[PDB]
RNA sequence: UUAUGCUAUCAGGUGGAUGGCUCGGCUCAAGAGCUUAUGAAGGACGUGCCAAGCUGCGAUAAGCCCGGGGUAGGUGCAUGGAGCCAAUGAACCCGGGAUUUCCGAAUGGGACCUCUCCGUAGUGAUCAUUCAUGAUCGGGAACGCUCCGAAUUGAAACAUCUCAGUAGGAGCGGGAAAAGAAAUCAAUUGAGAUGCCGUAAGUAACGGCGAGUGAAACCGGCACAGUUCAAACCGAAUCCCUUCGGGGACAUGUGGUGUUGUAGGGCUGUUCAAACGUCUGGCGGUAAAAUCGAACUUGCCUGGAACGGCAGACCAUAGAGUGUGACAGUCACUUAGAUGUACGCCAAAAGACCGGAACAUGUCCCUGAGUACCGUGCGUUGGAUAUCGUGCGUGAAUCUGGGGGGCACCAACCUCCAAAACUAAAUACUCCUUGAGACCGAUAGCGAAAUAGUAGGGUGACCGAACGCUGAAAAGUACCCCGAGAAGGGAGGUGCAAAGUGCCUGAAACCUGAUAGUGAUGGAACGAUACGGCAUGAAAGGAUCUCUGGCAUGAAGGA
RNA sequence: GGUGGCAAUGGCUAACCUUUUAUCUGGGCAGCCGAAGCGAAAGCAACAUGUGCGCAGCCUUUUGGCGAGGCACGACGUAU
């Protein structure tokens, strides 16, 4: 959250950089998929390691796949199945922004997830 | 003198007799006169802190050492202080006591926002000024507009009276402009289109609220700097008939 | 003054860049040495030295403001449209004690019946007052 | 094969400017404004699995517990190995607690000893008291009040003056403080507390009448507020503590009445009725984290990477922005707008509490003392024989009274009641909170884009830097060869691009090599002009342009 | 000084109110300058052209006429 309140690129910059881990969750946020939203009562939600998702931009577009890490610091989601290949040749995991996937399928072993999402 | 009343359909439903503050002559120079006064009134005072570069205890070390004789500090050779050392004061530097603001008189500030008011009745200079329109100037409204509460209202009135090409290249060229402007707040360079003048606080002062480049104001609130910004008057103004009939001594 | 002008000329219109030091080059700080070497420009411009007369006490003297018989002559119509005077059988009947002019002068013509009371008339005020016909009045 | 060299260019090294970016700085505005013996701020030392600095915390030691918000990851600046914590809801933010070593107001004694001695276990000093208990001590960016108090400098010297009641010092102190309800200002008749703002005004006034210094009243505004004691008359009618038994103060006066000027109050009588104020109350506002909040991530093209070009569809009380692998109203946070909100803050209705205002009355009573005033000295002031302060000396009167009305005294007239006391708001400042900017953009802006008052310097008071940038993602160079080598080099690969670990672009100075010209017979401000040799002349320069001739007209001149 | 506004029935407003957050619109007649000067002060108080010349300009038998502003007198206020 950064308000109207303030207008200026530093300040709200800063407020973003140091923001707390409890306003960092919600950085995670991606469009949801088209039936997600109609069956849910909002535009959006923030992504779990664990649902599947699909990446709508960047060099993995579409491919649909699990979150198979995420860091509240960065804002960084790691997806299964975009990854990158090193030196060594093993696969190493690539961190997408959450803004960059859209989420498909939810991830329901919270049952304090459906308060999270709306409310 | 005289003029025509557009509905909400675009069209021309009746003929308006305009006051007598729009036959007043063009007057480029009073207009800027006005504008920059504003434009300085609205400014606001900055300058460095009071001892930049000034706090330190140096002093010169003399002659008969082979350097110059700049203030050093007192337990190394490095200067300080002087307006040409690294790390000295800035040598006349702004002042947050200066005063920047101008003035204008009374008379000749609405003299000026007659002239500009004048102006926009003229269609050479409206369509001298970029705006990109095919109405007859001046468009006068029916007091109806000022109560339509969605943007979308306003969007058909202007597509109506044919003044939304305007609007669309105000949100179309709305465009980034270049060096310190963007870091220090000013990212986009803007554009002017569209200024709408109801004649009391209604829901289109809401309404039209979010045209891109476009001002809507009540006519106590009618400065030169709407009627011509950038001390270039043509401001494709909207009017009302409200406005029309709260306006005969609105400046003299 | 003009710093782009001089951007180049190093003096910056100065002449030698040993003029505008300090205070030597104008001879002292403000309306200085107006005894021995700015007598004359003392001259010049007032300051030259001595003391003359005295003052009488603010709270007792007193500025009259004055009003001559022919501005009231030729805009006393204009005094009846205001309403600071109106016409009776033909003459303008004026008072100065509401117009905040206490004094009345003789300066140019009268014509028309004035009936002017006031605090004091001048003697040629007096004298043209009644020459036309009207009247001059002391108001307490 | 001309070395040492010279000049111009090119490649590379050293280097870190320019350009671009920036979580910092500065300035202005708006709020809010004290804390501390219930042991602060500040400091020393300790404190992490591997932890050196900073930050946080204190032997429960980068933490513990409880209520609220948030919910899926967390384990600080600082995404390393191995573990741990978390769906018994953590991390994180708000609120309330616990722990909180030593010093420090530091306070049981003591400090060249941040520790040490006595332990009879700590209330050190000064104070009030019923000797139960309580107050003061230190810190706070500036502001506020009181007192003490220079010189440079200006006068073109310099002493009165100015600088200037400034700089500095001592005491006190809060969210504001001081001021404050006329012994006032006026002028012939008026106004009616104080503060601050504008103006009066560079005027009056002061002054080697030099330089300079320099008000107030009237008036227009911000804001509006009036009262309490001493005393007359009454006389313990009271006040504080408490174990509710009682004790203490007080007849050297607790308390009631009373509080002022065309005089008021008391004593005598009469008439009306009781204003403002104190307390209870919490209807309603305000109020913690925080909740919700529109509509694209559609096709092709380039691209590593689309927010872009070309087409297409929508939102707008919401086109302010920020991030996102490039220009984002429609991807995320958001934004206009609606919400929730404990403790606290304000708070009107509805009630209880004491009562107030006039009338007539008079040989009656009370109404602030080393005070008002005066002489003299000094400082200060614009205050001039006419500012205020206070050192010494003097020193009244009591309503048939006293003061003022810019030298004094007399008279008239006008105006007020001192020497006892309180009093919001308007005002001032910025540690802190939020917003904004024709501000700076890293040699600038704070000194510090903060492991910055740090490294470092000084015995000490104190002085005081430099250091920002990989890439979208570490994909941070596998394997092989040389090398003694975890150095380094080649080959090779990741990357659109080495941008290849202070790594973005990567200037010049300086250094190394190559190319062109010249060069071991040669004269110097390194160049200007003209003509030639050598090399180049792809782009951006010419194509009736370049070279060489004929013909026509040919000014000045003229064989 | 250059450019402008308003202009003897003059000009500007300052603080401050209005801010829908520093803009701005409408107010704000206190006050400053001009309007009468001379004089230390008390105090007194003037020309709304009486006259001559004459540029631009207009008219004109092209040499003259009228002539704003300008120049030179006359008259008047006050101090000595
Ligand atoms: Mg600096
Ligand atoms: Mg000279
Ligand atoms: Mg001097
Ligand atoms: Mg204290
Ligand atoms: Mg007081
Ligand atoms: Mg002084
Ligand atoms: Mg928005
Ligand atoms: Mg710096």
């Amino acid at each position: 959250m950064i308000a109207m309140v303030s207008k200026q690129p530093r300040k709200q910059r800063k407020a973003r950089y140091a923001a707390p881990l409890h306003i960092r969750q919600k950085f995670m946020g991606a469009r949801l998929s088209e039936a997600l939203t109609k069956e849910y009562g909002t535009r959006s939600a923030a992504v779990i390691t664990g649902d599947t998702v699909k990446v709508m931009r960047g060099d993995f577009k579409g491919t649909e796949g699990k979150v198979q890490s995420v860091s509240l610091m960065d804002g960084t989601i790691t997806v299964d199945g975009v990854i990158s290949t090193k030196v060594d040749g093993t696969e190493v995991p690539r961190p997408l922004n959450p803004s960059n996937v859209m989420i498909t399928k939810l991830e329901m072993k919270d049952g304090r997830r459906a308060s999270s999402i709306k409310k | 003198a005289t003029a025509k009343t557009i509905d909400l359909t675009g069209k021309a439903v009746g003929e308006v007799e305009l006051p007598a503050v729009f036959d007043a002559d063009y007057r480029p120079d009073l207009i800027k006169k006005a504008v920059l006064a504003a434009q300085a009134n609205r400014l606001q005072p900055y300058g460095p802190r009071l001892y930049s570069g000034m706090e330190t205890s140096a002093r010169g070390w003399g002659s008969g050492r082979g350097v110059s004789h700049v203030p050093r500090l007192v337990n190394s050779s490095r200067a300080a202080r002087v307006p040409h050392a690294k790390g000295g004061r800035r040598a006349h530097p702004p002042k947050p006591e200066a005063d920047r603001s101008e003035k204008v008189n009374t008379k000749e500030r609405r003299y000026a926002i007659r002239s500009a008011i004048a102006a926009t009745t003229d269609p050479t200079l409206v369509s001298l000024r970029g705006h990109i329109f095919e109405a007859e100037l001046p468009i006068v409204a029916v007091n109806d507009l000022e109560s339509l509460e969605r943007t979308k209202q306003v969007i058909e009135f202007l597509e109506a009276a044919g003044l939304y090409e305007d609007v669309l290249r105000a949100k179309y060229g709305r465009h980034i402009r270049a060096g310190r402007g963007k870091l220090r707040g000013r990212k986009y360079k803007h554009k002017k289109s569209v200024l709408i003048v109801a004649g009391e606080n209604t829901p289109i002062l809401k309404a039209a609220r979010n045209l891109s480049g476009v001002d809507v104001v009540t006519v106590d609130s009618l400065n030169a700097e709407l009627l011509a910004p950038g001390t270039h008057a043509g401001r494709l103004t909207v009017w009302t008939e409200s406005a029309i009939g709260k306006l005969e001594g609105a400046f003299q | 003054m003009d710093t782009k002008k001089f951007r180049g000329s190093r003096t910056c219109g100065g002449g030698t860049h040993k003029n505008r030091r300090g205070a030597g080059n104008r001879g002292g700080r403000g309306k200085a040495g107006g005894c021995k070497h700015h007598f004359v420009r003392a001259m010049m411009r007032g300051y030259s030295y001595g003391k003359h007369g005295f003052k009488r006490p603010d709270e007792v003297s007193r500025d009259v403001s004055i009003v001559n018989v022919g501005e009231l002559d030729e805009l006393a119509s204009y005094l009846v449209e205001e309403g600071l005077a109106e016409v009776k059988d033909g003459a303008y009947h004026i008072n100065l004690e509401n117009l905040g002019i206490e004094k009345v002068l003789g300066s140019g013509r009268v014509t028309k019946n004035l009936v002017v009371t006031s605090e004091e008339f001048s003697a040629s005020a007096r004298e043209k007052i009644e020459n036309a016909g009207g009247s001059c009045i002391d108001a307490e």
